[PDB]
RNA sequence: CCGGCGAGGGGAGUGAAAAAGAACCUGAAACCGUGUACGUACAAGCAGUGGGAGCACAGAGCAAUCUGUGUGACUGCGUAC
RNA sequence: UGUAACGGGGCUAAACCAUGCACCGAAGCUGCGGCAGCGACGCUUAUGCGUUGUUGGGUAGGGGAGCGUUCUGUAAGCCUGUGAAGGUGUGCUGUGAGGCAUGCUGGAGGUAUCAGAAGUGCGAAUGCUGACAUAAGUAACGAUAAAGCGGGUGAAAAGCC
């Protein structure tokens, strides 16, 4: 039916990842490929990454044909922050969250 | 005559006061000490 | 035709066949009802006004159920005061059917 | 058994002419406000407009008693800072004076959306001739 | 609770609430309030009234038909399995058994079954006489027990 | 400066309703090496307007 | 004999929650502000239950005076009319009537005229 | 099998169970998303409450239509603890 | 600061005085249904029943009666892999604290009744610990000595060679 790819704890905050996810959801497949190509997003590397995997997880795994595949599904989640200090001035310290997302792209030929 | 059928005379075990556990007690927030004074405080009061 | 009547200290105008909610009556399911003080009987254009019940007018219902209402919560609270109360209540009705009317 | 309340889908509306010419500014007011929010009529319900079409005709020719002619004053504000304007009724008269009718009416119509939906019924007209001959407005005597 | 009596900050100028102790009750891994200490729960009974709720207790089990009365009760030998016949003959399953004299053997026999006792007459305990099913007594032991209530 | 209540989650929402990004309208296809392109940017293989400009 | 809470404190902070749903932001997702809002609620209810009857009699009237008066009379004069005549008609039926039986409707103000003549 | 001889993932296989896969029993809440239904761009305030149209949905009914659920235009009242 | 000394519209009465009859109007009074406190009068299986009169706004505070939680006995009993506790929904139910049933999740515990004991109930204490928000994809990226280009490697090179 659907086939998935994730990429689980990667290095971007959620809130970044959505503004790439948001130009390919619905998208045939060749198009989102050819729009995240043209995204000038170091995001956009990462989500053509999954779709990709997703393409070749529909063809190898379930015998799907790559010219009717469609984005059905794409969103982004929140995933563990890492805590990290940052030394202020007058000997404060600010602690620092690196963000990171989970990414999950579904291509389905339905 | 069983270990589950022995009740207590009426009247015998009345319940303690617990204090400061919400309005419908009646005893909530001050516990019956009032407002203020040295007979509200922890320790408070006068001698004999 | 439809017809007014007095029960539980209210007024209800009801046509045959229809089903009415009243306060409770002391009355057994499945037993009828005579309400012999009718305010008004329309039929048509013929319309009977009692002065203050209609001459012979009648009223015939069946006892369909008896019941208690969807519950409410009273709520009181005095702001600041420490002052809190909550009850719950449901009303107890009997539903009748009206079988008959007669001027 | 509920009570009834009329329904904006089904609600009947019908379309009156007003001459105003001579009349007393309020007491056409409140009759105008009246109708076109329908309290006139059995069906009635706060939260619906049921009221009417009223077009209103000579609204420059509308009556005031006493001295009002000279010495009532319309207000307003502009927003700006000493921005407080004034015009007296013969200068609104003389200028605007489909407003005289439209602000006494506004003023005793609903505050809020509803209130709005009702003013927008009213069509008052300076002179004797409207073009709303299509509505077939019957005349009304207020 | 082990720590220091260091204030854990200054009374004033920090912005927070204030702290007296890194042991006070309100903190995590502070004290408990109202710490308990160990307790000794055993409460007065008076001679007189131990003796009338024995007294009463007999009574009920008499009138319930649980209080059995024999001549003698004892076992060949200290064998399990001969004192669970016996009991099985006399169709009895939870019971308390009050001997005039601890019969060694008896005692032995009832010691892996869990729903008998067996006790002396100087022995008996309200409780037990109350939660045991039946009650069998030897004409010694109720002589003895009549006597110790006077 | 700073808020004295907190700003809501629909109201983040509102000012990020201007975020969004726009894809590319429609790319280009090199007249010689059918190479889809930025328009007006050299493709991937070195083609402009079908003219090898540069090698590799 | 220590007594953890969760249990029971989950069950009361969820029973309040429930109460709350439809509410606007926090007061339907926060405990402290769902609480609030849910006794207000409970407040307002137990003072309209008291308005609801007032608010119902007062649209009764209103239409029972714009049917008199579309059949000659005010509201005042028909009702002191009507108890002229013996009539115990309540505003409920009247103003349902006005509604419903236009005939009928007109046939209580003609007895009410009648009695006041 | 995709990927940088990555991270991560999809299959296959083990197992009673793999949303028991080692960031591992159960897996709450705050908080953050995707999808659907309804509302929302002429409208002024503790955001509810009383009244209430329309729309969607699930049942029932020969039909007329009725009821439960979601939403809530418009309107009376209403300044949290 | 802006009409700004009828709440507004407006009013020559829709103002004021006098007389009269209607009507609106509150959680007041009445009607209908229900619950409880106290007192009388009678029954009685002696602690409840019936009739009746009357009362039921409350802070401090006094008095009365209860819900639920953990633990002990009753319990080597009873429920439970034909699915326990916990989690999440739905329906029903009582005046309330609450109770009952059941779908899904869970995968091994739970525990009636009547008694017994308390680390027995949280929204506040600039409370304590952890988790997660907001401001915000904002400020900033640490000396204004400064970079440009060609080649290499590499998945990728402004920063490496
Ligand atoms: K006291
Ligand atoms: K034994
Ligand atoms: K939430
Ligand atoms: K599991
Ligand atoms: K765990
Ligand atoms: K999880
Ligand atoms: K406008
Ligand atoms: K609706
Ligand atoms: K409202
Ligand atoms: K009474
Ligand atoms: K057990
Ligand atoms: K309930
Ligand atoms: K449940
Ligand atoms: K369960
Ligand atoms: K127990
Ligand atoms: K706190
Ligand atoms: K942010
Ligand atoms: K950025
Ligand atoms: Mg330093
Ligand atoms: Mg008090
Ligand atoms: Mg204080
Ligand atoms: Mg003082
Ligand atoms: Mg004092
Ligand atoms: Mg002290
Ligand atoms: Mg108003
Ligand atoms: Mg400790
Ligand atoms: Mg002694
Ligand atoms: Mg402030
Ligand atoms: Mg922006
Ligand atoms: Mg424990
Ligand atoms: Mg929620
Ligand atoms: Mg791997
Ligand atoms: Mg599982
Ligand atoms: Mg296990
Ligand atoms: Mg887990
Ligand atoms: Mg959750
Ligand atoms: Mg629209
Ligand atoms: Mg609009
Ligand atoms: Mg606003
Ligand atoms: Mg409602
Ligand atoms: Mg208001
Ligand atoms: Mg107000
Ligand atoms: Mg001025
Ligand atoms: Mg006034
Ligand atoms: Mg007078
Ligand atoms: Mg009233
Ligand atoms: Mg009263
Ligand atoms: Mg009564
Ligand atoms: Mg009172
Ligand atoms: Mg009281
Ligand atoms: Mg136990
Ligand atoms: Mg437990
Ligand atoms: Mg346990
Ligand atoms: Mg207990
Ligand atoms: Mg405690
Ligand atoms: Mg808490
Ligand atoms: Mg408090
Ligand atoms: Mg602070
Ligand atoms: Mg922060
Ligand atoms: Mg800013
Ligand atoms: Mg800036
Ligand atoms: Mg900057
Ligand atoms: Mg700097
Ligand atoms: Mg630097
Ligand atoms: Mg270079
Ligand atoms: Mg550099």
């Amino acid at each position: 039916m659907e086939t998935i790819a994730k990429h689980r704890h990667a290095r971007s905050s959620a809130q970044k990842v959505r503004l790439v996810a948001d130009l390919i959801r619905g998208k045939k497949v060749s198009q989102a490929l050819d729009i995240l190509t043209y995204t000038n997003k170091k995001a956009a590397v990462l989500v053509k990454k999954v779709l990709e995997s997703a393409i070749a997880n529909a063809e190898h795994n379930d015998g799907a044909d790559i010219d009717d595949l469609k984005v059905t599904k794409i969103f982004v989640d929140e995933g563990p922050s890492m805590k990290r200090i940052m030394p202020r001035a007058k000997g404060r310290a600010d602690r620092i969250l690196k963000r990171t997302s989970h990414i999950t792209v579904v291509v389905s030929d339905r | 005559m069983r270990l589950n059928t022995l009740s207590p005379a009426e009247g015998s075990k009345k319940a303690g006061k617990r204090l400061g556990r919400g309005i419908g007690s009646g005893l909530g927030k001050t516990g019956g000490r009032g407002h203020k004074g040295q007979k509200s405080r922890s320790g408070g009061g006068v001698r004999r | 035709m439809y017809a007014v009547f007095q029960s539980g200290g209210k007024q209800h105008r009801v046509s045959e066949g229809q089903t009415v909610r009243l306060e409770k009556l002391d009355i057994a399911t499945g037993e009828t009802v005579e309400f012999a003080e009718v305010l008004m009987i329309a039929n048509g254009e013929e319309v009977k006004i009692g002065v203050p019940f209609v001459d012979g007018g009648v009223i015939k219902a069946e006892v369909v159920a008896h019941g208690r209402g969807e519950k409410v919560k009273i709520v009181k609270f005095r702001r600041r005061k420490h002052y809190r109360k909550q009850q719950g209540h449901r009303q107890w009705f009997t539903d009748v059917k009206i079988t008959g009317i007669s001027a | 058994m509920k009570t009834f309340t009329a329904k904006p889908e089904t609600v009947k509306r019908d379309w009156y002419v007003v001459d105003a010419t001579g009349k007393t500014l309020g007491r056409l007011a409140t009759e105008l406000a009246r109708r076109l929010r329908g309290k006139h009529k059995a069906e009635y319900t706060p939260h619906v407009d049921t009221g009417d079409y009223i077009i209103v005709l000579n609204a420059d020719k509308v009556a005031v008693t006493g001295n009002k002619r000279t010495d009532k004053v319309y207000y307003h504000h502009t927003g700006h800072i000493g921005g407080i304007k004034q015009a007296t009724f013969e200068e609104m008269i003389a200028r605007r004076p489909e407003r005289v009718i439209e602000i006494a009416v506004k003023g005793m119509l609903p505050k809020g959306p509803l209130g709005r939906a009702m003013f927008r019924k009213l069509k008052v007209y300076a002179g004797n001739e409207h073009n709303h001959a299509a509505q077939q407005p019957q005349v009304l005597d207020i | 609770v082990t720590g220091s009596g260091k204030k854990p900050w200054r009374q004033k100028g920090t912005g927070r609430a204030r702290s007296g102790s890194i042991k006070s009750p309100i903190w995590r891994s502070g004290g408990v309030t109202f710490a308990a200490r160990p307790q000794d729960h055993s409460q007065k009974v008076n001679k007189k009234m131990y003796r009338g709720a024995l007294k009463s207790i007999l009574s009920e089990l008499v009138r319930q038909d649980r209080l059995i009365v024999v001549e003698k009760f004892s076992v060949e030998a200290p064998k399990t399995k001969l004192l669970a016949q016996k009991l099985k003959d006399m169709a009895l399953e939870d019971v308390l058994i009050i001997t005039g004299e601890l019969d060694e053997n008896l005692f032995l026999a009832a010691r892996n079954l869990h729903k008998v006792d067996v006790r002396d007459a100087t022995g008996i305990d309200p409780v037990s006489l109350i939660a045991f099913d039946k009650v069998v007594m030897t004409a010694d032991a109720v002589k003895q027990v009549e006597e110790m209530l006077a | 400066a700073v808020q004295q209540n907190k700003p809501t989650r629909s109201k983040r929402g509102m000012r990020r309703s201007h975020d969004a990004l726009t894809a590319v309208t429609s790319l280009s296809v090199d007249k010689t090496s059918g190479e889809k392109h930025l328009r007006h940017h050299i493709t991937a293989d070195g083609y402009y307007r079908g003219r090898k400009v540069i090698a590799k | 004999a220590r007594v953890k809470r969760g249990v029971i404190a989950r069950a009361r902070h969820k029973k309040i929650l429930k109460q709350a749903k439809g509410y606007y932001g926090a007061r339907s997702r926060v405990y402290r502000v769902a609480f609030q809002a849910v006794i207000k609620a409970g407040q307002y209810a137990y003072r309209d239950r008291r308005q609801r009857k007032r608010q119902f009699r007062q649209l009764w009237i209103a239409r029972i005076n714009a049917a008199a008066r579309q059949n000659g009379i005010s509201y005042s004069k028909f009702i002191n009319g009507l108890k002229k005549a013996s009539v115990e008609i309540d505003r409920k039926i009247l103003a349902d009537i006005a509604v419903f039986d236009k005939v009928a409707f007109t046939a209580l103000v003609e007895k009410a005229k009648a009695a006041l003549a």
